């Protein structure tokens, strides 16, 4: 639907939509920008991620409210409406995964871009896993695991332990272990090891980079406090 | 309940 | 789009959407319920109002952000995107006004229902007036004024001064005077007179009705404090 | 800035 708008205009409008907190519009603009076929800059990758994270975040929150009501009940209305929201959520996840597969990941050669997109792929398979109950639940979980694992392997070879993308990836992979894979010990071990190696690398950072890294290390600490 | 990146 | 769903199921799903904070869905469900052609109960009128107030409220907030950016600037992108949001807002207002005109208002014989719908009509013409700049701005403003005025006349004849609908109507008509009609003195006079006559009628109320009425009187007081 | 009914 965005094929007739300039790439630069789509990016500019995505930023305007963010300021207006119009995240559906933001995601549509960034989808159009991706479909121009050019690689995304660091800033542009962040716009893509912020847009869809906010859209799917609202769907996940709604799904959890409705699923809770459905459990307390078990007419068809509660199930029907939960299924409606769930289908809309799966459609957004499929759209993001389609953008990553066609063709963001295969053209991402730099560590910062490739790890970023693989983290995204793990995240949106994780969101599919949160609502999955059928014959493909195990395959969805393993698709999340595989994407996170490849991102982990690249990040440990190619980025310092304080890199914000590396840290956010480890944070989310640890949440995957705890919430999806039923592996709380793996979740705790990953979060602690990630935090400790980041701690030991903070001395190399400027004040601004130090603030970026410690912000995400605090989220790792919050989870460890919740989990232990 | 636990925090993913935000 | 809701023609195949039962009225009761639409109402039940509107309540579920409210709990999930899915106000677009909520409005679509209540639109479908209205289009069943039966009059709305007190609770159902509130669901209709809450749904669309939240939808248009988000559009108005976004429009104000974008309009502010547009003023500070004055490429076409900022204007184009403001126009997009503005057109979507006008479409929602037209939808609500269409439901009121076909055929909620003409079938509303009771004071509580008729005043409620006429207040709604004034509100959504007020939202159209907030973004209007062309040859029909004066007519849009007078349509808001006319709807509010008829609601006022009925409410003063048929409801006590503490009635929450009467109070909310006067609150919004006073905001119309201040923000739209450039009549701040009329706005202040209406808010003060409404507050004072409500004050004098509180002694007739139960504890629960007293809480309902004083809550809205506080909003009148907040505006008077802002305006004087 | 001023409050309408909510
Ligand atoms: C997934 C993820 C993690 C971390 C960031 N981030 C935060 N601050 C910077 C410079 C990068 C983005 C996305
Ligand atoms: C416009 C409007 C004003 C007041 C109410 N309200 C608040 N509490 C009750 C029982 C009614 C609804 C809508
Ligand atoms: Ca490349
Ligand atoms: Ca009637
Ligand atoms: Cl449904
Ligand atoms: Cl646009």
């Amino acid at each position: 639907a965005m094929g007739s708008m300039e790439r630069a205009s789509l990016i500019q409008k995505a930023k305007l939509a963010e300021q207006a907190e119009r995240y559906e519009d933001m995601a549509a603009f960034m989808k159009g920008a991706v479909e121009k076929g050019e690689e995304l800059s660091c800033e542009e990758r962040n716009l893509l991620s912020v847009a869809y994270k906010n859209v799917v975040g609202g769907q996940r929150a709604a799904w959890r409210v409705l699923s809770s009501i459905e459990q307390k009940s078990n007419g068809p209305e509660v199930r029907e409406y939960r299924e409606k929201v769930e289908t809309e959520l799966q459609g957004v996840c499929d759209t993001v995964l389609g953008l990553l597969d066609s063709h963001l990941i295969k053209e991402a050669g730099d560590a910062e871009s490739r790890v970023f997109y693989l983290k995204m792929k793990g995240d949106y398979y994780r969101y599919l896993a949160e609502v999955a109950t059928g014959d493909d639940k195990k395959r969805i979980i393993d698709s999340a695991r595989s994407a996170y694992q490849e991102a982990m392997d690249i990040s440990k070879k190619e980025m310092p332990p304080t890199n914000p993308i590396r840290l956010g990836l480890a944070l989310n992979f640890s949440v995957f272990h705890y919430e999806i894979a039923n592996s709380p010990e793996e979740a705790i071990s990953l979060a602690k090891t990630t935090f400790d190696e980041a701690m030991a690398d903070l001395h190399t950072l400027s004040e601004d980079s130090y603030k970026d890294s410690t912000l995400i290390m605090q989220l790792l600490r919050d989870n460890l406090t919740l989990w232990t | 309940r636990p925090s993913s990146w935000r």
